[PDB]
């Protein structure tokens, strides 16, 4: 088990850490988060209560390095920091655990979401869509717009999520352009899984980054690129079948993990609907299709 | 964007652009079968792609041969369209290269989208009038050589005669959409009012007859007359 002590809370604030939030009043004692069921991966993210305008937060692997949250403010938020003097970290996270003034982790045994949320999500990968290089964490906020979205405007505050345009060269074999457009298995084999993710794993790992930067952060961009990925498999004639099976499972249960009341911003309807109802593998989705319609009937 | 009303005689500046009417590229007979059933048979269709400024038509012919072992032919006929189109494009000089291709069905933004990649600076766009194309082959000279085909060719045409020796590239559009418009309401009475009097000939050369200044006046009023006279039939007004 890990820990990410806060120096403090001068502001009133909501907390997520990966699936689960919690609030902070003003200068209430709080020393920050104990017991992390350590993984390959977590989030640390923040709505200010006075402003909730920007959600912002930190990607992060506790094996990476001992990290922190302090107040700026100068800047006015929450920042993640290193601490590279071990020993006194150790200090500080067996003594405010020893004032019992953190918030535990709370994990049911019996919840294996996160894990299923996050399995191809790795930070290695999250560092190349999110570029500082002199952190070992990665900051998004909810303004951040993509290099796509750039595209059609600080290329240091972007996100470098790959670019899936169905109507390019790069998705269009020249004399094949009905053939390649109405099955996209040309863009999503050759040239997205063996040219430039390498495997499905860093494809569904991108994918499921996205979806949490879009319900995490409510980052548009993020939202768009879930989508297109969900789309490109979907609307292609020849996938793996190892692919659509898992992608299922990874779909599953992040329509089950979706806010209820944040359906109408979250899920786009054409897409969901082409995916289901209409697409190749519209009967690959056996149990994306039974939450969905079970969940939100209304948007089909 | 979408072409209206608004920037109506933006369709006569000097950027070149080309309308697209695809609506007669896939054409069939529906008839009854032996076993009773119904069954269609091809006939040979056309591209309708027409630069408004000059009248420049270029008539790309579809021989019933492009459908032969092919399925989803509605869809394939937009595909097939937007090829056709490209290829035309590609063929010309880039100072005759269109700036925009309007296209007059929305289903074919897609389609010509996806085969004009490489010329990302020419504009796809709909447009909201309701422009009569689709009765291009109402003119005798347009339908017989399409008919006539025994395989894939181009022909070109210049749709306005020789109107602009005279008149307006606006106003040569305007009567040729009244002459369109009122051969798809009624094209019996719109070919009677046009062959109505044998002394005025249509030239080996032309499509429309030979008409002075104050007989096309006389004809777009019968024209206007016809196109009201079949609403209120229509509508009981
Ligand atoms: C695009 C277009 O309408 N063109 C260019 C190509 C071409 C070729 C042969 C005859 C006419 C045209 C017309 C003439 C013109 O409009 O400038």
């Amino acid at each position: 088990m890990n820990t990410v002590p806060f120096t403090s809370a001068p502001i009133e604030v909501t907390i997520g850490i990966d699936q689960y939030s919690f609030n902070v009043k003003e200068n209430q004692p709080f020393h920050g988060i104990k017991d992390i069921p350590i993984g390959h991966v977590h989030v640390i993210h923040f709505q200010h209560a006075d402003n909730s305008s920007m959600r912002y937060g930190y990607w992060f692997d506790c094996r990476m390095g001992n990290f922190y949250i302090q107040y700026d403010p100068k800047d006015g938020l929450y920042k993640m920091m290193e601490e590279r003097d071990g020993a006194k970290f150790e200090n500080i996270v067996h003594n405010f655990k020893e004032r019992q003034m953190m918030v535990s982790y709370p994990k049911i045994d019996e919840d294996d979401t996160w894990y299923n949320l996050t399995e191809f999500v790795q930070m290695d990968k999250i560092r190349k869509i999110v570029r500082k290089d002199e952190n070992q964490f990665s900051y998004v906020d909810s303004s951040m717009t993509t290099v796509q979205e750039n595209e059609l405007s600080d290329p240091a505050h972007s996100l470098n999520y790959t670019v899936i345009n169905f109507k390019s060269r790069e998705a269009i074999r020249p004399g094949h352009e009905m053939e390649d457009f109405l099955d996209k298995s040309y863009y999503l084999n050759t040239v997205m899984l063996q040219g430039i993710f390498k495997n499905s794993s860093n494809y569904f790992g991108e994918l499921q980054f996205a979806f949490l930067n879009a319900m995490f952060f409510g980052n548009y961009g993020s939202s768009l690129q879930w989508h297109a990925m969900i789309e490109l498999i979907c609307s292609s004639a020849t996938v793996p079948k190892h692919m659509l099976d898992k992608l299922d499972e990874i779909l599953y249960y992040q329509i089950k993990t979706l806010p209820e009341q944040y359906s109408d911003i979250l899920l786009n309807e054409r897409v969901w609907n082409i995916c289901l109802y209409s697409s190749f593998q519209k009967n690959s989705l056996h149990n994306t299709e039974k939450i969905m319609e079970n969940k939100y009937p209304e948007l089909l | 964007g979408a072409m209206n009303s608004s920037n109506y005689a933006e369709l006569f500046n000097n950027d070149i652009k080309l309308f697209v009417d695809d609506t007669n590229v896939y054409r069939v007979t529906v008839h009854k079968t032996f076993e009773g059933n119904v069954a269609t048979k091809a006939i040979n269709g056309c591209i309708f792609t027409l630069n408004p400024k000059t009248g420049h038509l270029f008539l790309k012919i579809i021989h019933t041969s492009v459908w032969a072992g092919q399925k989803r032919l509605s869809q394939l006929a937009k595909w097939k369209t937007a090829e056709e189109v490209s290829a035309l494009v590609r063929s010309l000089p880039k100072e005759e290269q269109p700036k925009q291709i309007i296209v007059t069905r929305k289903a074919m933004l897609d389609p010509l989208e996806v085969h004009m990649l490489d010329f990302p600076n020419i504009a796809i766009r709909p447009t909201e009038l309701r422009l009569p194309f689709s009765a291009a082959m109402s003119i005798d000279k347009l339908s017989d050589v399409v008919m006539k085909a025994t395989e894939p060719q181009m022909v070109l045409f210049n749709i306005y005669d020789d109107w602009l020796d005279r008149i307006s590239s606006y106003t040569a559009f305007s009567r040729l959409t009244l002459l369109l418009r009122a051969l798809k309401t009624n094209e019996e009475s719109a070919k009677m009012i046009l062959l109505s009097d044998p002394t005025i000939t249509i030239k080996s050369y032309h499509l429309w007859p030979s008409f002075t200044d104050e007989q096309w006046i006389t004809i777009e009023s019968q024209m206007r007359d016809l196109i009201l006279t079949e609403y209120g039939r229509k509508y009981n007004v």
